[PDB]
Formats: C-alpha cells, sequence, structure tokens
C-alpha cells in the first residue's frame, strides 16, 4: 500500500485445568510441545487465526483482509457522517441522489470504490489520490 | 553451398564414415587373412583419405563457418507481437469472422 | 523401472516433499525441549 | 569481444576435431606396432588384446566424438537469424465492408439514423 | 566382482612382494595388508636362484591364436561398429530432412536445454509472451513429435451469453485461420503458436479484469461477468481439455473477432509507443482495456 | 585407459627383467610363522589362473588342434614371420602416406583490422560531429 | 537532459543482416534524416567555451519532408543544441552529456542564432537507424554531408560511401542527481550491449 505481513509457525497452549487434572492415562504429562501459527501484522495487532485443513492457498490472504475489509467499511463508516449510511451491501456511499459503491481493491490497492452508469473522474480521482496514498479519504 | 546446404553437405558426409571401418577391419584382413601385403598397400591408400579428406571437409565446414560468421549468441527476443503476414492473415480469419 | 557438447542458451524433484529439511529439523527438534 | 567469441568457439571445434581425428591416426596407427609375436614371451602376448581393444574403443569413441562435433557445426551454421519474416498464408484478402457492416449496423442496429444530412 | 578378485589379489602381489623387499628397504612392507602386519612379520619371503626353467610349444602356439584371435575381434568389432554407426546415421538423417522442412523453409533454430534438440521458436509471428517448441525425439512417429508445458490436449476461447438464469443466449468460440502447409510438423508449430495466443491474450484479459466494475462488468476469477442490463454474463473463458440469432452470432463475431483484433492494436500498443494524450485519458498501466470501449458504444447505444 | 597407462608401465617392466625373473623362486624365511600359517603362502606359491581360464588356454590349444583336423597338415608360422613382417612393413607405408598429407584462415583475423581502422573512422566521423573540422 | 550512450562501427556489408538481428527483435526501423547546422558562436575574450558542444547546433528534423521541397529550411520542425560534455573518468561506461533539447515556432528559425550573430559552421544530418526500449533506444548512426549548404538534395556526403554505421545504444536522464535511472538504465542498456554483443562491439569514446 505503500511492510505487511503474516509469519507462519508453531504453538503451544499448556495448561494444568486440562493437563495434570487428569494425567497418567487419557492425559499424558507431556507432549511436548508444538502446534501452529499465523501472526497477522500491521499494525498494531496479530490475529490468531484457527488452522485447520481443509484449507486453500488464497484464504490467509483473503478472508483475513476481508476481515480487515469489513473493519475498513465501519472504519470510513464511523469516520463518516450518520447523515450518509455506508452498508455491506457493497459501500454504498451516498452522494445524493446517486448512491454508489466503496471497496478496496483485493491485493495491490487502489480501492475499488465504484459509481453507479459510467463514472467519470470521481472513481478516477479518489484512486488516484490511493495511489498517492497520503492524505487518508474520509472528510 | 548455403543455408541448410552446408549442414546438408555433412548429413550426406554422415554415411561416408561408417563404411570407413570396413575398409579398416579389411586393412587387418590384408595380413590377418587374406595374408597379401598389397591390399593393405592399397587401403593405407584409402583409409587415410577416406577419413582425413573427410575431416579436411569437415574443418573447411567449420573454418568457412568462421567466414559464414553466423553468430553464437541466441538473441533474447523481445515479446514479439505480430508479424505481417500473422496480422493480415488474422484480417482474413477476421473475414471469416464476418 | 528400476528406474528413470549439446546445448546451453535456451528459453528464457526433490522426491522428498522438502522431506530432507523436515528430517533435518527432526533432528533440531528432537533435543529441541532437551537443548 | 564479439570477435574471440566466435573465433575461439570455432577453433574449440577445430581443436576437438584435431582431438579425436588424431586419436582415431594414432589407435589405429599403433595396432600394428601390436602385431609383433615372436621374441616375446606368450605371457607378454596377452596385454595385446586389451591394447587392440583399446585402440579400437578409442577409435569408434572418437569417431562418435565427431558425429558431436559435426552436430555441433550444424547447430552453428543453423543458428543464424532468418533473413526476414519468412512466407506462411496472406492468401485472400478479407472484405473491407462486410467488416464495416459489421461495425456499423450492428452498432446502428435499432436506431434511427438520419443519413449524413448537409 | 572380477575386479574385486583380481585387483585384491594384486593387493596381494603389493602386500608378498612387499614382504621379499622387507628383507631391506623398510619402505616397502609398510604398505600391506592391516591384517597380515598384525599377523607376519616382515621379511619373511625370499627368492631362490633356480632354472630356465622350462618351456613348451604351447607357449608359441598360444600366442599365434590368440593374437589371430585379437586382431580378427578388432575386425569384428570395427564391422559392427560399423553397422551400428551407419544405422544411427539413418536414423539420424530424418531429423535434419525435417529441418530441411524448417530451417530450408525459413523457420527459427536456436540452442536448447538439457533436451540437447533445437529450440525453434513456434511463435516466430509473435504474440505476447515467448514461446520456443521443445523438439523431442518420437520413435514411433519416425518423425519427431513436438510438446511444450501444456496439460491440456487443444485449446482456444468459447463465449457465450448467460441469461438470469444463466441460460445460453448470444454464444461463439474462437477459430484460427487454417494453415495447409506441406510439412504438418510446421502446422503443429503454427498449432503450438494459437495456443500461445489463446494464452497469452486470455491470460493478459483477465490479468487486465483488475478494475472491470467501473461500470457494473465483474468476475468470478474465472472470466467475464457481465453484469449490464437485464442480469446478464458475457462468460468468455478458455476450452476444456434465425437470422437475428445468427446475428446473435454476430454480436459474437464483433466480440470474437474484434477483441483478438485488439490482441493485434495491443500488438501494436505493447509496441510501447505510450503516447501522453492517452496517459492523460488511462492510468495503468500498458493495458489495452480491450472490452469496455466496445460495450461502451454498445451502452451509448443503450 | 588408464589401465592401458597400467600395462604399458607394466609390460615396460617385464622387459630384460624376465630374463633374470626366470631363474628366481619364491620361498619364506626364517621368521615365517611354522604352525599352520603355510597354505596361504602356498596359494602364494601357486602359480595357479582362474581353473575356469587355464581350461580356456587349453580349450584354445584343443580346439586349435580341431582346426588342424579341419588342415590336418598346414605349416604357416615360418612365413607368419613375415606376416607379421608385412606388418612391419605395411604400418611404415601406412606412415609413409601419413607424412605425405598437408595437415591444419588467419585473413579472418585482418577482418578484424576492417574494423580496426573501421573503430578509427569512427573516431573519424565523431570528431567532425565534434569539432568539424574540414 | 543527460544522455547515456556507447559506440560500435559496423561495416555496410554486415549492417542490414545485424538489423535483421535487430529490427526483428526490436522497435523500428525508423530511417532518420535531419538538417544539421553547428553554428559556431565566435565569441570574445577568452577563456570561450570553445568545446565543440559549446558552438551551437540548430537541429532540423526533415525525415518525413520532401528531398527538393522548398518550404523546409524555416517552415520544417527545427531544435537546437548546446548539451553538457559526458563525464569526465568516464572510461567503458556510457557517456552522460546532459542536453538541452530546443524546440521552435516561428516562420522566423535559423534566424536569432545570428540575432545572437553566431557564425556558420561544419554540417550534417543524422540518417542512421533507430530501435526503442521504452525511454532509452540504440541509435546506429549515418551523418552523410549535404551536397550544398541549405540544400536538401541528395547524393550527399559521407567520408566514405563505404560508410561506418557507428552503432550507438542510449538513454536520457532528466536529472543525475538520483542514482535511480543511473544504474537502473545503465543496467538494462548493458544488457542492450549484451544483446548487440551477439553480433557487434560497443565502446565509449571521450566526449
Amino acid at each position: 500500500q505503500l511492510g505487511h505481513y503474516i509469519h507462519i509457525f508453531v504453538n503451544t497452549q499448556p495448561i494444568s485445568a486440562f493437563e495434570r487434572t487428569l494425567s497418567s492415562k487419557r492425559s499424558s504429562c507431556e507432549y511436548d510441545h508444538f502446534l501452529l501459527l499465523v501472526e497477522w501484522h500491521h499494525d498494531g495487532i496479530v490475529e490468531h487465526v484457527p488452522l485447520d485443513d481443509h484449507m486453500d492457498a488464497q484464504h490467509l490472504l483473503l478472508l483475513i483482509t476481508q476481515k480487515h475489509a469489513q473493519l475498513i467499511l465501519e472504519q470510513i463508516r464511523k469516520e463518516l457522517h450518520p447523515n450518509i449510511f455506508s452498508e455491506h451491501v457493497g459501500g454504498g456511499l451516498k452522494i445524493h441522489v446517486f448512491d454508489n459503491e466503496i471497496i478496496v481493491k483485493v491485493n495491490s490497492v487502489t480501492g475499488r470504490l465504484v459509481l453507479s452508469l459510467s463514472p467519470p473522474r470521481h472513481l478516477r480521482a479518489a484512486e488516484k489520490n490511493i495511489a498517492l496514498n497520503t492524505q487518508p479519504p474520509a472528510q | 553451398s548455403s543455408d541448410t546446404q552446408q549442414v546438408q553437405n555433412i548429413l550426406e558426409l554422415e554415411a561416408k564414415i561408417p563404411d570407413i571401418l570396413s575398409s579398416a577391419g579389411k586393412c587387418i584382413e590384408a595380413i590377418q587373412l587374406n595374408n597379401s601385403l598389397e591390399d593393405f598397400r592399397k587401403y593405407s591408400k584409402e583409409f587415410l583419405e577416406t577419413v582425413e579428406f573427410i575431416s579436411t571437409g569437415l574443418r573447411r565446414q567449420a573454418l568457412e563457418l568462421e567466414k559464414a560468421e553466423v553468430p553464437v549468441v541466441s538473441l533474447q527476443p523481445k515479446k514479439r507481437y505480430a508479424s505481417t503476414p500473422l496480422s493480415n492473415l488474422i484480417f482474413d480469419q477476421s473475414s471469416k469472422l464476418i | 523401472d528400476n528406474l528413470e557438447e549439446n546445448k546451453n542458451q535456451s528459453i528464457e524433484p526433490e522426491d522428498f516433499s522438502v522431506v530432507r529439511a523436515f528430517m533435518q529439523s527432526l533432528h533440531s527438534s528432537k533435543e529441541a525441549p532437551d537443548v | 569481444s564479439f570477435q574471440r567469441q566466435l573465433v575461439q568457439r570455432t577453433n574449440t571445434l577445430n581443436s576437438s576435431i584435431d582431438n579425436a581425428t588424431l586419436t582415431i591416426l594414432s589407435r589405429f596407427q599403433d595396432i600394428l606396432d601390436i602385431a609383433i609375436n615372436e621374441g616375446k614371451d606368450k605371457y607378454t602376448v596377452a596385454p595385446e588384446v586389451y591394447q587392440i581393444e583399446c585402440h579400437t574403443v578409442s577409435m569408434v569413441r572418437a569417431v562418435e566424438q565427431l558425429l558431436d562435433v559435426s552436430r555441433q557445426i550444424k547447430s552453428y551454421w543453423l543458428t543464424n537469424s532468418l533473413s526476414t519474416s519468412f512466407p506462411t498464408v496472406d492468401y485472400s484478402e478479407p472484405d473491407l465492408e462486410k467488416v464495416k457492416r459489421t461495425l456499423t449496423k450492428l452498432q446502428n442496429h435499432l436506431l434511427e439514423v438520419s443519413l449524413i444530412e448537409p | 566382482e572380477q575386479i574385486m578378485i583380481a585387483q585384491t589379489e594384486c593387493s596381494l602381489a603389493l602386500d608378498m612382494t612387499s614382504l621379499l623387499l622387507s628383507k631391506f628397504k623398510e619402505n616397502s612392507i609398510e604398505t600391506i595388508s592391516p591384517f597380515l602386519k598384525s599377523t607376519v612379520p616382515p621379511s619373511s619371503l625370499q627368492f631362490s636362484r633356480s632354472q630356465p626353467p622350462e618351456s613348451k610349444e604351447s607357449d608359441a602356439t598360444l600366442a599365434k591364436c590368440w593374437k589371430e584371435k585379437s586382431l580378427t575381434s578388432s575386425c569384428k568389432f570395427l564391422f559392427e561398429a560399423k553397422e551400428r554407426l551407419t544405422s544411427v546415421v539413418e536414423t539420424e538423417h530424418e531429423y535434419y530432412t525435417e529441418l530441411v522442412k524448417v530451417k530450408e523453409a525459413s523457420w527459427p533454430l536456436f540452442n536448447s536445454q538439457g533436451s540437447n534438440h533445437l529450440s525453434v521458436q513456434y511463435s516466430c509471428l509473435g504474440g505476447i509472451s515467448l514461446g520456443l517448441g521443445l523438439i523431442r525425439m518420437k520413435p514411433e512417429s519416425k518423425s519427431f513429435e513436438v510438446q511444450s508445458s501444456l496439460l491440456y490436449s487443444q485449446a482456444a476461447l468459447k463465449i457465450s451469453i448467460l441469461n438470469k438464469d444463466r441460460d445460453e443466449i448470444g454464444s461463439s468460440t474462437w477459430s484460427w485461420p487454417s494453415q495447409n502447409c506441406n510439412s504438418v510438423l510446421l502446422k503443429d508449430i503454427y498449432k503450438l503458436q494459437e495456443i500461445l495466443f489463446e494464452m497469452d491474450i486470455w491470460n493478459s484479459l483477465l490479468q487486465e479484469a483488475q478494475s472491470c466494475g467501473n461500470q457494473g462488468v465483474n468476475f468470478t476469477g474465472d472470466e467475464i461477468l457481465v453484469p449490464i442490463s437485464d442480469d446478464h454474463v458475457v462468460r468468455i473463458t478458455l476450452e476444456t481439455s434465425k437470422q437475428e440469432k445468427e446475428l446473435l452470432k454476430c454480436l459474437c463475431d464483433t466480440l470474437n473477432a474484434i477483441a483478438h483484433i485488439l490482441f493485434l492494436k495491443h500488438c501494436r500498443k505493447s509496441d510501447r509507443r505510450s503516447q501522453q494524450p492517452e496517459l492523460y485519458m488511462a492510468i495503468d498501466a500498458n493495458a489495452p482495456l480491450i472490452l469496455r470501449p466496445l460495450i461502451f458504444y454498445y451502452n451509448l447505444n443503450q | 585407459n588408464i589401465l592401458l597407462s597400467q600395462i604399458h608401465s607394466l609390460s615396460n617392466n617385464l622387459a630384460a627383467h624376465s630374463h633374470t625373473l626366470q631363474t628366481t623362486s619364491i620361498y619364506p624365511s626364517l621368521e615365517f610363522p611354522v604352525k599352520e600359517q603355510e597354505p596361504l603362502l602356498t596359494t602364494l606359491l601357486r602359480t595357479k589362473a582362474l581353473p575356469e581360464v587355464e581350461e580356456w588356454e587349453a580349450n584354445t590349444l584343443q580346439e586349435y588342434e580341431a582346426s588342424i583336423s579341419s588342415q590336418p597338415k598346414k605349416k604357416e608360422a615360418n612365413d607368419a614371420y613375415q606376416k607379421d613382417q608385412l606388418w612391419d612393413q605395411a604400418r611404415i607405408i601406412f606412415m609413409e602416406e601419413r607424412e605425405n598429407y598437408s595437415w591444419f584462415r588467419q585473413l579472418e583475423i585482418d577482418r578484424a583490422t576492417e574494423e580496426q581502422n573501421a573503430n578509427q573512422m569512427l573516431t573519424d566521423i565523431l570528431s567532425f560531429m565534434k569539432s568539424g573540422k574540414r | 537532459m543527460q544522455e547515456l550512450y556507447l559506440l560500435g562501427v559496423v561495416p555496410s556489408r554486415r549492417f542490414e543482416a545485424v538489423v535483421n538481428s535487430l529490427s526483428k527483435t526490436l522497435d523500428g526501423p525508423k530511417t532518420i534524416l535531419e538538417f544539421w547546422v553547428v553554428y559556431r558562436p565566435k565569441d570574445v575574450p577568452p577563456n570561450l567555451p570553445r568545446q565543440p558542444d559549446s558552438w551551437l547546433r540548430l537541429c532540423s528534423n526533415i525525415e518525413s519532408h520532401d528531398e527538393t521541397d522548398t518550404e523546409w529550411s524555416k517552415n520544417t520542425q527545427w531544435s537546437m543544441y548546446l548539451e553538457g560534455n559526458s563525464e569526465p573518468k568516464r572510461e567503458d561506461k556510457c557517456g552522460i552529456r546532459p542536453v538541452n533539447r530546443a524546440k521552435l515556432t516561428n516562420g522566423s528559425v535559423t534566424e536569432f542564432v545570428e540575432k545572437m550573430g553566431y557564425e556558420f559552421s561544419h554540417e550534417y544530418i543524422i540518417q542512421g537507424l533507430e530501435y526503442f526500449f521504452f525511454d532509452t533506444t540504440v541509435r546506429i548512426y549515418q551523418t552523410l554531408i549535404p551536397s550544398q549548404q541549405r540544400s536538401i538534395k541528395p547524393p550527399f556526403h559521407p567520408m566514405n560511401e563505404e560508410q561506418p554505421w557507428i552503432l550507438h545504444v542510449y538513454t536520457h536522464v532528466a536529472d543525475a542527481s538520483n542514482q535511480v535511472a543511473m544504474a537502473k538504465a545503465e543496467a538494462n542498456l548493458t544488457k542492450v550491449k549484451t544483446l548487440l554483443s551477439a553480433f557487434c562491439d560497443l565502446k565509449n569514446v571521450r566526449l
């Protein structure tokens, strides 16, 4: 968008509350021990998403950034005015009379915000402004 | 010779070598079997010619390749887009596409 | 099976599924608690 | 320099020719030296078979090498660029006008055109 | 096995001769096999002066007959090798005759990989991504059939108009003009050319699908969804492995033809003329925008 | 080939060395252990080759004698000295034809001279594009 | 405008064969036709800039113009150049010469350099071929001397009509202050040198 990444590893969760509460039968005292890890980053937060096949390569790149996506949808929406109801139907920006889409592009940015037929420079301006990156868009 | 023709010269030069081994096995046969000096007296006047004359033909194919001066490096092609026959033939298809 | 002076420039397994490095990691990990 | 490229290259080719061919020369040559029998112990006669073996096998070997260098030189003659674009099929030139009818009329489809007007 | 026997026996030669020469110089017994020095002390063996000793006719007779057999073995070698070499000529010649069909018919030739074969550019006429066929001998074929990275047996570009139920409406499919050259090999060069062609085009297009959404056009990521009027999808994707409906086949004509013809326009546009006023008229990047302007004629028609 | 080097030097060392070796005879001396160590040394005293291969040499004798059965009385060795002697002369004639031969343009290097001064001529026009002196 | 460039002669005997190794794999061919006037500002006092670049170079591109048409001299497009010299210690390295690519628009054209009073000097015509690589391009040379002063009519006058093809890869930097286009374009055109090395030997020459 200018890193912004996920390292992938292996985890452990010892806790005595299940551990030795049984032990020496159907709960081994040792494990000993290792699991899985996927740490989201940039910025200031780390998701600890469940890690379980069946799985596809796209999910960590997508679904995580889709949570991130609707978090942006509420980001601008609460940075926005009450007068204009941003919905999850598709970023329905509401420059009345017109009501139009707000979306961030998957992968490389230049967000997929869209007018409802053929759009002029408006999308081109906001999105080349996204190419500028600086000065976040809300006001 | 031009284009493939030098290479073609080598192509029919190909069979010119293996039978030299027949001439040579017979070079052995001249005294090992036939027991006649005259035979190898002829085939030493043949084996060396059948070999070396081909060798000279080769070395001259190479030296005159070195005169023809074909570049050895393969050009890395630009992503080519459309040669003219391709373009107008595509247009012919477009007529067919009408 | 059983099993199954030229050119240089051209177009511009590992039968182990990176199993080799996995075994290496097993060497590191068998004593990972121990070391 | 581009010069020494092809020059030292072809020189390697001819040098290789010198290699395999001289190999054939000497290996075919000394078999004649191997022919001696009298005045030598029978056990000393034993190696001569292996000697002839290595000579002849070296010969056909060097011949194969010559096939190699020959194929190489083939590639060098043939690695040259095509003089231009080369003929294929340019047969039957497409209509200019059916194209125009497709363009216009299919784009003019369901339209009240008033011709051209002055 | 055999080399084990003979060579180790020779090791015994070195060892026992070392036992003999260990009577004087000590820098000889040192090379004996390790078990021996642990056992028998050096300087053990000793030579004796004795006898001519004997001789027999078998000496000269075998000395003759074995040399006879040797030179004759050389004869059999030269002759049978002559056979295999001549056969190699017989095989190899077909390759370069088919290369008369190649180079003497003016076709690209380049050094290749570990295949030892040529690296002909089947895509000599051009497209986008470069293409060179891996020439490959096929003993069944007498000739030498060539293939690339394809898993697909054949490929092109199906198109059709999905309804609201995504039922068929308009439809068509791409077809190349048919080469009829004397060499079927060159014809397959044309075929693989056609494949790399459909590749580079549709791959470039769906790669360009990027900002298709500005006038409602969308994507399953499989191909081109076209959410325009009356809920429809002009599906356009790679091949597996009345008069007004014929005129629907004609809308499909403008699509099929003029799109590839825009592959050609982009054969012009990939020439990187990259003219500035269009750069004012466009954002990113080298992208032809094969799609939008035409359907803009279509929606201006609307 | 390396083995050919081995047989080369070894056969080289057979030479007149055999003239001395024929009188030679192996025997273990005073430090040689006596109780039961001997038999392996008897194998060391055993000049026997492969029994199958000695059988092969016997096969060569008996079957050359079978050729003699095909050819009951035919001396050849006396003139076989001239077999190998004709090898000895024909090898020399072979060498003669070898010496008669020519063996392995340089002008190609002078092709570089064409681009020698052409580079200097490259210096020429640039000097005009530079100074323009006439 | 910091042009980066090299030089390598091509004999005409191998020229078009080289072009086959070029134009098929490159943009173009584009024939060049541009009438020079390298006017010399004979001026006082020393130390004059006096360097060949310091002398003015009006540059009339005329490649689309007729070989006999009369409106050319001040109607067909002109230009002007002083240009900085290529860098000192630019050994083997592509020469880096900053360039003032002048343009103009009036029926008066040449006149202003004589409005600056500058004297006439040597003249020629770029007439080689050029093959694109984005902002970078190669420019193999032909610089025939014109048959007469201010005469567009051929035959012209190469120092030999066995004219060297002064092959010349180049690029044009906007500004030399950053390292970016420096190493970048030097790399791209060094690879271009690897391309020509399949059929030629370019070199730097001092300027």
